């Protein structure tokens, strides 16, 4: 069992078929590409110049990842401080934060229902302040990243097979408690129920007897 | 004595007086003013009269002034770990009081000297005068003074009219060692008579407690002061005025 | 403590190497690490080119080099000349009575 | 228990108070710690 | 050109008292200390004590009890010394002395390296 | 030993007279800021 | 427990003796008191 | 030096056991494993892969 | 570089290094006697090599 | 840094208030809130009457008032006079080699 | 009267030494840091360098190194100014200067408020 930032299941997530979207806390995007189209994204706070963006980039051999103080475009498709260089495709890739990445990629015949895990690949020690970010350009997803529970099932071979998403429903948090993807028949104590206050009152008696500041 | 001797020695080859076969009269010790840095670990300052000891010790420094915090247990630094360590479970006061009077000449005292460069820290009351030059390199030294080949001891000096931290702060520090034997250093108490078989609250050479004090038929030897029980509780005592 | 001992006069040849014996107290040379040599042309002021028993000023040729040893100080000039005629003096600091002790002095006679 | 002397009136006849308290409160933890150690082994045993 | 200048040659008869000054050039004068050897005649160097420009404290030689009080004058740059109840082996070369560092805070350094140097003045007493 | 100020009212700022009250600092307490029940 | 790390063979590899006296009395107290527990248990659950 | 008692530091990582050639089947970016104690379980060399 | 460094910034805008990639021996820094505080809270100082 | 930039030369009316510029570099002006500007009677010595860019000393009569935005300080004088003919220049502490620096000045002639 | 006077006016050709000091008046000499500006003919004022009466501490602008050395007198309460290596520009009219707050332990007030003044001292160097 760990906790971090993780795509709460069965959640809505965003079809396109260009726009600038937000990073809130990181990201996850999924892309079914038949002709390759989508090539790179954008990560940061204004995505123009004056202050440093991530730009990542493939430009037909090899993968550029970069941070200058880009003049980017309105419509895309200086004191710099990183560099380096490297629908039947299904790639799948996390952006959180410094800033991590992980991706799988599989082959498939509009989300495909099933289970596959992401694996770690590339880390930027960048340390950029993201908010927003923009897809470069065939449909792709993105949703949000939340800090939720998960019970990893670690198979032979270190294969992560299964999940579980903790609050997802009262169902999934007895899983959570009990450290297993099977329960058995029963009655079981998950969590705490109480009632969160609503407002703060500060209270001292009544103003009468004032010193003779006067 | 030991306090007012005429010079004291250096921090690296301090000297360790005996002190036995007495009373002795510690409160003058604290209430005198002239002291700066007065910290025991474990005593009170006042009430260390009405204890007795079989060995007191007293070792007598030169070290600097913001040194002196590190004349303490579980210290760590310059003193501490090459020149004098003090155990963790040190029993004893350490008496500091700057005597810039006595040895702070203009163009500085030099007298006063202290190993900078030791390979290992130092056990606890161990004292080491070697005069090796210290090999601080992977060639030997052959006594040659060097590159890597540094001489292990300097000078403090203790500038007559410079030091806040950089004073002479002659730290006299007591070690109370007690066997649970006879004790032998032991305050100014008057030793009253001696009421048997009535409830009394006895101080026999320091150890202390309440109980009903009546004839004995044990056989002690010469060399034993009190038996013990199961408990690890005193069970017999000998008066130390009568056998 | 007392005058440190150096020897009354000690001569050779130039370009020869010629090395100054001092000898103290363990209280003058023994206990410390700061021996200083000194030389007198006639008429003329001290110069100092030993001090730190084997360091140096900048600008004394590396011809004069010092050394320590137990009670022994000594001085050594390699590659001698006329030029290096002159007399010597010894010093240490003392951990006594005193601050500063000085040799009875050589006189380094070329010949 | 980690306390300088494990007899009290020791630490009595050492220490101050503002010294004292901490010393004989890690005695305190320990020796009640002790016999509610053994009271539970009495109960248990005493239900045997 | 950091040197140092003592006054000419004094002649005395002994019981009397003598000034001997050092001025001092090219430096900051509340640095250094200033150091105070003499010549005996026939036997080698000899110090006496020393004054911090800074603030005057003093200390001489314990067999000059009495006989020496060293003074000083920052305005300018000016450290006197004296010697009273004047004897025959007084006679003797007597040198101003600089000290090879800085009065420095906390330091390390001692501070009897003696580097830099009067001309000379030599004491007849007789 | 004491001598007194010259207060005018066409001086300057700093020759103005100032009246200055310094509270030096249980039975004082500050006051009560409360809210509805 | 409160100690910085729950391996013994860092805090050795971390700190001097005078210090990592505290910190491994930490878990020292507490793992005792855990395995304490946990015999209680056992007697109870014997004898059941 | 395999199989044999000794003492071990790999990158700080300090204890005692055998170390042996394992069949673990570990992926190109973990570094190392665990038991269920939250104790190494195994470890891959810093100078051998 | 760091401890070298040619200017620090002020305290309000600190200013942040990332040392990396390197083998350490920190005793230089424990042995220099040209440092009135090292307090360190977790290593000693000594072995933290 | 380098010198201030002032006007060379403003003029106006007795009673009609005049601004006087004062432009710098960031690490002059723009990083600190210590401006301070001074007046030349000729022949006389210097006054400060602005200082803490928008303070005043005891004294100094009202019509005079500092102000600060971005690189630019800024000195006005409300009420002005043929009293107040004078040259006037800016003062700043910097952020660099140097502490203070000073603007090139500005005539004020009453017309 | 808190008043500072220097000397009067100098007439120098390059290559020169100048000597401009600065008495003091009215209040303690050993409070106060003493400020050094002057005029460039057509460009405005400009400070040296200063000098702490309480120790003779100097520093001064990179721009003039060498040239200067500012020295003092606590018994006169008179403060000296120095420029050597003169050039045609050095020609300037220089006025000590006095900070608004007195030296004072574990401070926050900045020293460099220019607020007391000389009545003047033009050189000239041609
Ligand atoms: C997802 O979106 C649908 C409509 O597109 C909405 O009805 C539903 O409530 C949303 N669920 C969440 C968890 O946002
Ligand atoms: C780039 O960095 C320099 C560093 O001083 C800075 O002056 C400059 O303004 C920066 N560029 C931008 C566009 O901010
Ligand atoms: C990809 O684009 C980057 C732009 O930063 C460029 O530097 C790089 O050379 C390009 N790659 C190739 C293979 O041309
Ligand atoms: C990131 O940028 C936003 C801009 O709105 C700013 O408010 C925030 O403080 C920045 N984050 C950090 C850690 O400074
Ligand atoms: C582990 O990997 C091997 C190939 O490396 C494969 O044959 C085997 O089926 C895998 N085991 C599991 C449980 O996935
Ligand atoms: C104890 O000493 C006193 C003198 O103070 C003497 O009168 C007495 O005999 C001694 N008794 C013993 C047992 O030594």
């Amino acid at each position: 069992s760990t906790q971090d930032l993780f795509l709460p299941f069965f959640s809505n997530v965003t079809w396109f078929h260009n726009p600038v979207l937000p990073f809130n806390d990181g990201v996850y995007f999924a892309s079914t590409e038949k002709s390759n189209i989508i090539r790179g994204w954008i990560f940061g706070t204004t995505l123009d110049s004056k202050t440093q963006s991530l730009l990542i980039v493939n430009n037909a051999t090899n993968v550029v990842i970069k941070v200058c103080e880009f003049q980017f475009c309105n419509d895309p498709f200086n004191n710099c401080t990183f560099e380096y260089v490297s629908f039947k495709n299904l790639r799948e890739f996390v952006f959180k934060n410094y800033f991590k990445i992980y991706s799988k990629h599989t082959p498939i015949n509009d989300l495909p229902q099933g289970f596959s895990a992401l694996e770690p690949l590339v880390d930027l020690p960048i340390g950029i302040n993201i908010t927003r970010f923009q897809t470069l350009l065939a449909a792709y997803y993105v949703g949000y990243l939340q800090p939720r529970t998960f019970l990893l099932k670690y198979n032979e071979n270190g294969t992560i097979t299964d999940a579980v998403d903790c609050a997802l429903d009262p169902l999934s948090e007895t899983k959570c408690t009990l450290k297993s993807f099977t329960v058995e028949k029963g009655i079981y104590q998950t969590s705490n129920f109480r009632v969160q206050p609503t407002e703060s009152i500060v209270r001292f008696p009544n103003i009468t007897n004032l010193c003779p500041f006067g | 004595e030991v306090f007012n001797a005429t010079r004291f020695a250096s921090v690296y080859a301090w000297n360790r007086k005996r002190i036995s076969n007495c009373v002795a009269d510690y409160s003058v010790l604290y209430n005198s003013a002239s002291f700066s840095t007065f910290k025991c670990y474990g005593v009170s300052p006042t009430k260390l009269n009405d204890l007795c000891f079989t060995n007191v010790y007293a070792d007598s420094f030169v070290i600097r002034g913001d040194e002196v915090r590190q004349i303490a247990p579980g210290q760590t630094g310059k003193i501490a770990d090459y020149n004098y360590k003090l155990p963790d479970d040190f029993t004893g006061c350490v008496i500091a009081w700057n005597s810039n009077n006595l040895d702070s000449k203009v163009g500085g005292n030099y007298n006063y000297l202290y190993r900078l460069f030791r390979k290992s820290n130092l056990k606890p009351f161990e004292r080491d005068i070697s005069t090796e030059i210290y090999q601080a390199g992977s060639t030997p030294c052959n006594g040659v003074e060097g590159f890597n080949c540094y001489f292990p001891l300097q000078s403090y000096g203790f500038q007559p009219t410079n030091g806040v931290g950089y004073q002479p702060y002659r730290v006299v520090v007591l070690s109370f060692e007690l066997l649970h034997a006879p004790a032998t250093v032991c305050g100014p108490k008057k030793s009253t008579n001696l009421v048997k078989n009535k409830c009394v609250n006895f101080n026999f050479n320091g150890l202390t407690g309440t109980g009903v004090l009546t004839e004995s038929n044990k056989k002690f030897l010469p060399f034993q002061q009190f038996g013990r029980d199961i408990a690890d509780t005193t069970d017999a005592v000998r008066d130390p005025q009568t056998l | 403590q007392s005058a440190l001992t150096q020897p009354a006069s000690v001569s050779g040849s130039p370009g020869q190497s010629i090395t100054i014996s001092c000898t103290g107290t363990s209280s003058d040379v023994g206990g410390y690490k700061y021996v200083s040599w000194y030389q007198r042309h006639p008429g003329k002021a001290p110069k100092l080119m030993i001090y730190d028993v084997s360091n140096r000023p900048s600008g004394v040729s590396n011809r004069f080099s010092g050394s320590k040893s137990g009670n022994t100080a000594s001085l050594t000039i390699s590659g001698l000349q006329a030029e290096d005629e002159a007399d010597y003096y010894c010093s240490s600091y003392t951990s006594s009575s005193t601050s500063v002790v000085f040799g009875g002095g050589t006189q380094l006679t070329v010949l | 228990f980690g306390a300088i002397s494990s007899v009290l009136n020791d630490i009595l006849s050492r220490l101050d108070p503002p010294e004292a308290e901490v010393q004989i409160d890690r005695l305190i933890t320990g020796r009640l710690q002790s016999l509610q150690t053994y009271v539970t082994q009495q109960l248990i045993r005493a239900a045997e | 050109q950091v040197q140092l200048v003592q006054s000419g040659a004094e002649v005395k008869k002994p019981g009397a008292s003598v000034k001997v000054s050092c001025k001092a050039s090219g430096y900051t004068f509340t640095s250094y200390y200033m150091h105070w050897v003499r010549q005996a005649p026939g036997q080698g160097l000899e110090w006496m004590g020393i004054i911090n420009p800074s603030g005057g404290s003093t200390s001489y030689a314990q067999k000059l009890q009495g006989r020496v009080t060293m003074t000083r004058d920052t305005s300018t740059s000016t450290v006197y010394m004296e010697l009273s109840s004047l004897r025959s082996e007084d006679t003797a070369v007597y040198y101003c002395a600089r000290a090879n560092h800085e009065t420095t805070m906390d330091t390390y350094y001692y501070y009897y390296y003696m580097d830099v140097w009067g001309k000379g003045t030599t004491v007849t007493v007789s």
